């Protein structure tokens, strides 16, 4: 429908982890997060953060899977395996729409599942707040404190990037 | 199981390099026409 | 000679032309001879749930004015 | 536990200011400046009571006193304020920026006039 | 909805002029890992536009600055010990 | 590596538990965790040998799992009160999410055959940072919040330790091997008095703290990483391996030495918290770890081993590496048992 | 140049700031009286709803405390169909 | 002094561009320091009022607080104004 | 509780299946490991700003900048076992046995 | 804090976002800030094990403002209880219910 | 309504897509001296649609060792991404106001590097996978300057709104204050849209077609036509971020008009630079980049973010 949008996003982000968590060929696994990353975004997005979202698009999608992929790429053996290949592949995607269908069914019907916590099952709007925000984004103006109030977070997250460049270096240098 | 290396340094393997011998010429006009060229590289140095 | 370029450039200036007038345009007919309001923040956009529902006619770009009140 | 009280519809009722939002952004730095102090009222009670239904009274005298506020200017300049916010309409953001001339038309009633 | 309507044509679009189209007729990894550093690094400093306006800018003068140092810094340790001058 | 840049590697991990000590909020703490792992995999590998790359990679991927258990540990307890501070856990589910997660960075129960084979590749110098610094982190936050754990979900984490520690212990040769398995028989003993009163979980945090680094620095001194090679070390230096019978007597608990230190306050401990059968199996099962610190006792100072020919060559020159506080570490490990009620400071 | 007509912004966005400021005391009070008018037609609603259900207190309290909680949208629309809940709640997201 | 110049000279002569990065990092962190407009940044900063200015309980004995918002006391960004 | 937050808590626990159960990759494994993070991601910001906790909207961009070292880090050591054993199976990883 | 350096050298690094009533850019609400004023204000040097007791009424409606489980639990009830009586016909929405 | 703005927006940029073509091989040959398509239609009005038209009916070659699965997505994965890319762009009022415009054209940049990759991947060939995977680390290694070079600009102008340029640069170009970052961005674009000193793949000898090596006829139309829709847009965000033109709330003629004719300009500067310069070797392009445009770029960004400190300059976000 259009309602269910969020919750129907969500869904497909279970899917979509799903595809790789089932461990297939390196390139296809990222392509499956490739989606669920994509996704997860849009259920960000609907709920606001923008920003937040769009780095998950940027620096994650577009960034951390680029060199991900890039790595299984000039990586791995000459015979990759397609998605069907193994029978435990496919015998892993069954599985996990077999979890993903009995608890939405379970949801949609009694709405009191209480699976590890405890989850109503209602639609995903019934939980949005109310007000109005002024003229300043509330996540815009939330992590744009970095540098008001993001203080000993920046010192500390800066310095282990610094380290994180030294210690990749360190390992890749082959003494 | 055998005993560990002394020197904890285990034995290295054989050769694992990806030294393929590009085959350039009867292909590329970069090689302006009948230049088959046989030779390797350690993917970028010849 | 070097004009010969300007008619392969005229055409794509008539081409990119297409979405300028097009979007400007769109946005005055659906807006009633005027432009899309733009919404970047909260105050922007039930600005316009309040205009939009003073209406009658649930159209936010029909505006009612001192004629209105008395 | 228990009811939550709520108040009746009867008294909820309240004339509703029935103009739009070219109007009141063209004319709300004078319906600002004049007419005040029932906001004050109104805003301070919202803030120190925090529970709206305590203040609803005042809420009424807020627009009470905006209809005031829109009856004196109807009977003076309106031609100039249908031109003044129909040019502040025609701008995406509703930039003062841009209607200078006509905000200048307003301005110089209300100085003198009003 | 716009937004998901925009999408979504183009996809379409997209697949309908394919379907026409086939019916009808150590280096390498060092490279992707500083930039890989590098870019989460950038992200850091994304929300700088609207930080720029915070009440005290001052302590953002010190901390945005800190981390383009600490850019400079990481490429800088990158370049003298080798680094970006990649295996060759 | 380079001297400078290894020693940043030393102590940005010293720095990253210190932020965990240290921090009151939640993500501050996971990034303390983060700075701990980003600094210990370059020492791992300082060597550059398949052992260490196999090391670093088994040590990775468990470190890193637990970090990220930790992390939805966290998330559930904010998604249930919205409380980033460092307080009793307001959730059920997500304090048993944090105990096995918290579990596996220090490494006790099942969640524990990477301690083995990460300290087997890895260099000696960096197995003590490894068995004796990597452990702090973990039990600063563990000691923190003590008041939500589960009593029944630590306590069979601390035994299958102790029994695993205990019982496999007898079958190693490789003397990181050993010391590994015994270290996770002792990181038993405090996780268990962990719920009742940490005080005594600190305390057997230093006293094994002093008296692994005794070991693994005589060890280093040996600079044998066998049983057989360090037997042989009986003829070019006695005194180490007289040094060596004292430390393991010592580090195996019978009095008047240092090991009956945190045992005997454990078993009072638990003796008060009406916790009887409890003390009796750790205590009983604790021989476990002494018979193979006696028959390392026996091979090494006790009877004396087959030598080489080549080792009189070995005599002729004198040593080179000052091993800095050793002399310290012994005498505070082996002798401190009348300073019992020394355990008062700590709280 | 470009320095001269930053300022000259910022000279524009609080007066336009100004305007908001003014505004909002009919827009706080508009506001104020929707929110709880609806609450109130789905209390009457509730009643002629749940009257035949065997135990329910028409207007329960949620919370043990007698301040009043600012009502989430869930409460406000819900009864409301469907147009209502998508074009609110996911409007200012969806609207461009 | 020489060698330093000459350093600089030969820098110059073959990495223009680092000298280039380094004198503009160089001036960019110092000057924000002794700028005398810092103080006005600001200033204009806490002049944007994204908050309502919430009345006050009038309880007498305050007079820099204005009775009306057009009343002369109280601040007043008559230097935003010029500047 | 809204059935978007029990769908990514699956998302947790299907990740974490993946990255336990492994297959013979550690690329795929590594895949696991930023799934994990990823669903910590949503969770988090769903979370923060759904409750309008505007401070705490520091942790999602913290959370990755430091999961990403993780990515940093691992797939560094994974080029490193496939340098030497060649593919990077976990079925190779096993020198230490001992 | 284990080694708490926070207090001792009076320096703040992590106590400003702990809780969400704490200070906030430009003093926006966080939603549930008027219910965690209360718990917290309920709780200060009272200790934990005590607090968990005395202040769980207003630990219950902190979490029922921040979790948000039963509000919209009888919400369901009302939505439930409403499409089973309109599909056999025994209620009739009110026009205000759509325009 | 909706649905008639978007054709009325991607169909006149996929004609205009297929006729750059055209201007590829004339305005080249009339500077190389050539004459440039001129027989087939009046004055070579019509080879595009020839070259079109056979690429949609000569047979489309699937080799053997290349997954159907992933011969198919990428292209679409292509050209569909350019077309999307074109919906904040600020003509006059854009047809989507994303308040984070400047980031949303930014993250699918980034997606289109998969576009690539994965075709590198499918072709499936040791010169091919090479010539791909040394094609993607150009790519992304030319995206952390494009970000520190946007963010250093719209530091100036203010919020990431698209919109809002228009505002910023009201009375001078922004070129006039960012002109080492210019020609900064300027380089940057000539490397994300491959095109020479970095064509590399899609270079007719370099890697005789790099992405397109054994992708001919059908599905290579989405594969050689998105490079140079990515060529059209990414000159036009240069337009819109340094040479923005003048809006008339009464007459969005004007600006239509400004903006249309700059970045046609530009486009032409852009088939200028080809046929001036040679081809980066693969060291080169890390050599300029890493160590003396990512330098730059940093300083730059240093000087940009304490000037409007520096001077009181701080621009309203709103
Ligand atoms: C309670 C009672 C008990 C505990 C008492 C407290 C002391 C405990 C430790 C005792 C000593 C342990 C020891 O060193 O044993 C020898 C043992 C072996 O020494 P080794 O044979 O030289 O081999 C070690 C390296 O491979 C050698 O590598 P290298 O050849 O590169 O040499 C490095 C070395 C030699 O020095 C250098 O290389 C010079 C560096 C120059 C640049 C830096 C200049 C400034 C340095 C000081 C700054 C302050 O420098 C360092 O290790 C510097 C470390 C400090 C960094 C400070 C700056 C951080 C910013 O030490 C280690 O293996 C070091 C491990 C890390 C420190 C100890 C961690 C275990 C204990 C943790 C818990 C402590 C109690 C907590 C409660
Ligand atoms: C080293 C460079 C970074 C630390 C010094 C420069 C930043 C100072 C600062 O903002 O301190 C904030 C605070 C002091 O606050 P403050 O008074 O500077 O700013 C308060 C700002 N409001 C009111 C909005 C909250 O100090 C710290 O957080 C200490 C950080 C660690 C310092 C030592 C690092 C080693
Ligand atoms: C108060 C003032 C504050 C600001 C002051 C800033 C400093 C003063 C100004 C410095 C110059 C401007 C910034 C740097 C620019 C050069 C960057 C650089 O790396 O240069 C050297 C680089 C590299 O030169 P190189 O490789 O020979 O040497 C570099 C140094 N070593 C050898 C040590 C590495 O040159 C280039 O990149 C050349 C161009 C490559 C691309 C080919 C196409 C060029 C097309 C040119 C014509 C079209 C221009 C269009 C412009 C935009 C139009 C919209
Ligand atoms: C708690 C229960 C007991 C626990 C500890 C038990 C320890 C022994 C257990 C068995 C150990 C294994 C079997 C024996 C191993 C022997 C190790 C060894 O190295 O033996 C040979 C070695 C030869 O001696 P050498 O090193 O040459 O030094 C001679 C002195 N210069 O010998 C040595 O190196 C030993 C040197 C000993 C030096 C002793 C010095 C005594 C000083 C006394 C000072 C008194 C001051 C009094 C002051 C009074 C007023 C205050
Ligand atoms: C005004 C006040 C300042 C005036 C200028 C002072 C600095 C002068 C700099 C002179 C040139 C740089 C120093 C130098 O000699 O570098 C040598 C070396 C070059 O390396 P390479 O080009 O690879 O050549 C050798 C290998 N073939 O260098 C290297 O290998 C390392 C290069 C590191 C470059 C880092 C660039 C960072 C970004 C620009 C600077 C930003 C601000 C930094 C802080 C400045 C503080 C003052």
């Amino acid at each position: 429908m259009t309602m269910y949008i969020a919750f129907i996003l969500s869904t497909i982000f279970v899917i979509g982890f799903v595809g790789f968590s089932s461990k297939p060929s390196p390139i296809y696994g990222g392509l499956g997060l490739i989606v669920s990353g994509g996704v997860g975004c849009g259920i960000v997005l609907n709920f606001g953060g923008s920003f937040l979202g769009l780095m998950v698009f940027l620096i994650y999608l577009g960034g951390m899977l680029v060199v991900f992929g890039y790595t299984t790429a000039m990586a791995t053996e000459m015979y990759p395996e397609v998605w069907v290949s193994n029978k435990t592949v496919f015998g892993a995607f069954v599985s996990g729409l077999m979890m993903e269908f009995c608890m939405v069914y379970y949801a949609l019907k009694e709405e009191e599942v209480e699976i590890i916590f405890k989850f109503n099952g209602l639609g995903d709007w019934v939980i949005y707040d109310t007000g109005d925000s002024g003229f300043f984004s509330e996540e815009a103006m939330g992590i744009a404190a970095l540098y008001s109030y993001g203080t000993w977070l920046v010192i500390v997250t800066g310095w282990s990037l610094l380290i994180g460049v030294v210690v990749i270096m360190e390992i890749t240098r082959g003494n | 199981w055998k005993p560990p290396p002394w020197n904890d340094v285990d034995p290295p393997k054989d050769t694992l390099v990806s030294n393929l011998t590009l085959n350039f010429g009867p292909q590329h006009p970069a090689a302006h026409g009948v230049l088959r060229l046989v030779m390797e590289l350690s993917g970028e140095m010849v | 000679m070097w004009f010969e370029i300007l008619p392969g450039i005229a055409v794509m200036a008539a081409c990119l032309f297409i979405p300028g007038m097009a979007t400007a345009h769109i946005h005055k007919f659906t807006n009633g001879g005027k432009e899309k309001r733009v919404a970047h923040f909260s105050y922007q956009w039930n600005l316009m749930e309040r205009d939009r529902c003073i209406s009658g006619v649930n159209r936010y770009h029909v505006t009612k004015g001192l004629e209105n009140i008395d | 536990p228990g009811i939550v009280e709520l108040p009746t519809l009867e008294d909820l009722k309240v004339q509703e200011v029935k103009v739009s939002s070219s109007v009141l952004k063209a004319a709300a730095h004078h319906y600002g400046a004049q007419c005040d102090k029932p906001n004050k009222e109104f805003m301070l009670c919202r803030w120190e009571e925090k529970d709206p239904r305590r203040c609803l009274e005042e809420g009424k005298l807020v627009n009470q006193c905006a209809l005031d506020f829109f009856r004196q200017i109807k009977r003076h300049c309106a031609e100039p304020f249908t031109e003044y916010w129909t040019c502040i309409d025609y701008s995406g953001l509703q930039l003062f920026r841009h209607c200078r001339k006509q905000q200048a038309k307003f301005d110089e009633c209300v100085l003198d006039k009003l | 909805m716009n937004i998901m309507l925009t999408l979504l044509t183009n996809v379409t679009l997209a697949s309908l002029l394919v379907l026409i189209a086939f019916w009808l007729p150590m280096k390498f990894f060092l490279v992707a890992i500083t930039f890989l550093l590098f870019d989460l690094e950038i992200a850091l400093l994304l929300p700088l536009p609207w930080a720029s306006q915070t009440n005290n800018l001052k302590t953002m003068l010190t901390m945005a600055l800190f981390l383009l140092i600490l850019l400079a810094a990481s490429l800088a340790y990158e370049w003298t010990q080798k680094g970006l001058e990649w295996a060759e | 590596m380079n001297p400078i840049i290894y020693t940043t590697l030393i102590m940005t991990v010293m720095s990253g538990t210190m932020l965990v000590m240290i921090s009151s909020h939640w993500l501050l703490i996971w990034i303390g965790f983060e700075m701990n792992l980003l600094a210990m995999i370059p020492v791992l590998m300082k060597n550059f040998n398949p052992r260490a790359t196999e090391a670093a990679t088994k040590y990775f991927l468990t470190q890193a799992t637990a970090s990220m258990m930790l992390m939805m540990a966290i998330i559930i307890n904010l998604l249930y009160s919205g409380q980033w501070t460092i307080t009793k856990m307001f959730n059920p589910v997500a304090m048993t999410m944090m105990t096995m997660a918290l579990a596996m960075k220090l490494g006790l129960s099942p969640f524990h055959f990477w301690v083995p084979e990460v300290t087997q590749g890895i260099s000696l110098q960096a197995g003590l940072l490894l068995l004796t610094w990597q452990k702090l982190a973990p039990l600063s936050v563990l000691c923190q919040i003590s008041q939500s754990i589960n009593p029944n979900l630590m306590l069979t984490m601390a035994m299958l330790s102790i029994l695993i520690g205990g019982w496999g212990g007898l079958n190693q040769t490789q003397l990181r091997k050993i010391m590994a398995y015994s270290s996770i028989a002792h990181m038993g003993w405090m996780t268990a008095v962990l719920p009742y009163n940490t005080t005594m979980t600190i305390l057997n945090l230093l006293i094994y703290i002093t008296m692994t680094l005794a070991m693994f620095m005589l060890l280093i001194h040996s600079s044998a990483t066998t049983t057989l090679s360090l037997s042989h070390t009986w003829n070019k230096m006695p005194v180490i391996t007289s040094l060596m019978m004292v430390t393991l007597l010592s580090m195996g608990g019978l009095p008047p030495l240092s090991g009956f230190m945190p045992k005997w306050m454990i078993i009072q401990e638990m003796t008060k918290n009406e916790s009887i059968i409890m003390p009796t199996l750790m205590a009983m099962t604790a021989l476990l770890n002494l018979y193979f610190y006696m028959r390392l006792a026996y091979s090494s100072s006790l009877t004396m081993f087959p030598s080489t020919n080549n080792m009189k060559m070995k005599w002729q020159f004198e040593h080179t590496k000052q091993m800095k506080l050793l002399p310290t570490m012994i005498v505070l490990s082996t002798l401190v048992l009348p300073m019992t009620p020394a355990l008062s400071s700590l709280n | 140049s470009m320095m001269k007509w930053n300022r000259e912004r910022r000279r524009l966005q609080i007066e336009d700031f100004e305007a908001r400021i003014a505004l909002m005391p009919l827009f706080q009070a508009e506001k104020d009286r929707r929110v709880l008018q609806m609450l109130r037609e789905n209390l009457e609603e509730e009643a002629i709803i749940m009257k035949d259900v065997p135990d329910w207190k028409v207007g329960e309290s949620v919370f043990h405390t007698t301040r009043w909680v600012t009502p989430m949208m869930g409460e406000l629309y819900g009864l409301r169909t469907n147009e209502e809940i998508l074009s609110a709640t996911y409007g200012f997201i969806w609207y461009t | 002094a020489g060698r330093i110049a000459s350093f600089l000279k030969n820098a110059w002569a073959k990495e223009p561009v680092l000298v280039a990065s380094f004198a503009i990092g160089g001036l960019a962190i110092i000057l924000p320091s002794l700028s005398p407009y810092t103080n006005y940044a600001i200033r204009i900063n806490r002049a944007t009022p994204y908050n309502y200015p919430v009345p006050l309980r009038d309880d007498g004995n305050m007079p820099d607080v204005p009775s009306h918002p057009q009343d002369p006391q109280g601040p007043s960004l008559e230097w935003l104004k010029n500047l | 509780m809204p059935l978007v937050y029990m769908n990514i808590i699956m998302a947790f626990a299907i990740a974490l299946a993946g990255l336990l159960m492994y297959r013979s990759h550690l690329m795929s494994s590594l895949l696991c490991l930023e799934g994990m993070m990823l669903s910590l991601f949503i969770m988090s910001t769903l979370i923060i700003l759904n409750t309008h906790f505007t401070l705490a909207n520091m942790m999602p961009i913290i959370l990755l900048v430091f999961a990403a070292c993780e990515a940093a880090l691992g797939l560094s050591l994974l080029v490193m076992v496939s340098n030497t054993y060649g593919t990077d199976y976990v079925q190779n990883l096993n020198l230490l046995q001992c | 804090p284990f080694f708490d350096v926070q207090k001792r050298l009076g320096l703040d690094l992590d106590r400003w976002m702990t809780i969400q009533s704490a200070e906030q850019p430009h003093k926006i609400p966080g939603r549930c800030h008027a219910f965690e004023k209360e718990w917290i204000e309920c709780a200060h040097g009272i200790g934990g094990i005590r607090a968990e007791k005395e202040c769980k009424i207003e630990f219950d409606d902190f979490v029922e403002c921040l979790l948000r489980q039963k509000t919209m639990k009888r919400l369901s009830a009302i939505k439930r209880q409403r499409d089973k009586l309109i599909k056999e016909g025994k209620y009739t929405p009110p026009p205000h219910h759509l325009g | 309504m909706f649905m008639i703005n978007i054709l009325s927006l991607i169909i006149p940029i996929l004609l205009a897509v297929a006729f750059l073509t055209l201007v590829e091989r004339k305005v080249l040959g009339y500077m190389q001296l050539r004459k440039g398509p001129n027989v087939v239609g009046p004055y070579g009005l019509l080879q595009p649609i020839a070259d079109a038209l056979k690429l949609v009916t000569k047979e489309p070659l699937r080799p053997g060792t290349s997954s159907i699965s992933m011969f198919i997505i990428a292209p679409i994965l292509g050209l569909s991404l350019a077309l999307t890319m074109w919906v904040p762009l600020p003509m006059p009022y854009p047809l989507i106001n994303m308040n984070l415009g400047v980031l949303f054209m930014l993250a699918m940049s980034s997606l289109a590097v998969y576009s690539i990759l994965w075709s590198g991947w499918a072709s499936n060939s040791k010169y091919a996978l090479i010539g791909a995977l040394r094609a993607v680390a150009q790519t992304i290694s030319y995206e952390v300057t494009l970000a520190i070079i946007l963010l250093s600009v719209l530091l100036m102008n203010g919020s990431y709104t698209l919109s809002t340029l228009i505002t910023t640069q009201e009375h001078i170009w922004m070129i006039f204050t960012s002109w080492p970052l210019a020609m900064m961005w300027f380089i940057s674009t000539l490397a994300e849209t491959n095109r020479a000193p970095f064509d590399l793949t899609e270079g007719e000898s370099e890697l005789v077609s790099g992405f397109n090596v054994e992708y001919a006829a059908g599905p290579f139309a989405m594969f050689f036509m998105a490079e140079y829709a990515n060529i059209i847009m990414m000159n036009a965000f240069t337009a819109i971020l340094f040479l923005g033109a003048s809006h008339d709330p009464h007459t969005p003629e004007l600006y239509t008009i400004n903006f249309v004719l700059k970045t046609l300009a530009l486009t032409i500067t852009f088939l200028w630079i080809r046929a001036s310069y040679p081809r980066f070797r693969y060291d080169q392009l890390m050599h300029l980049l890493w160590k003396s445009f990512l330098p730059l770029t940093l300083a730059l960004c240093m000087w940009h973010i304490s000037l409007p400190i520096m001077t009181a300059s701080i621009p309203p976000q709103s």
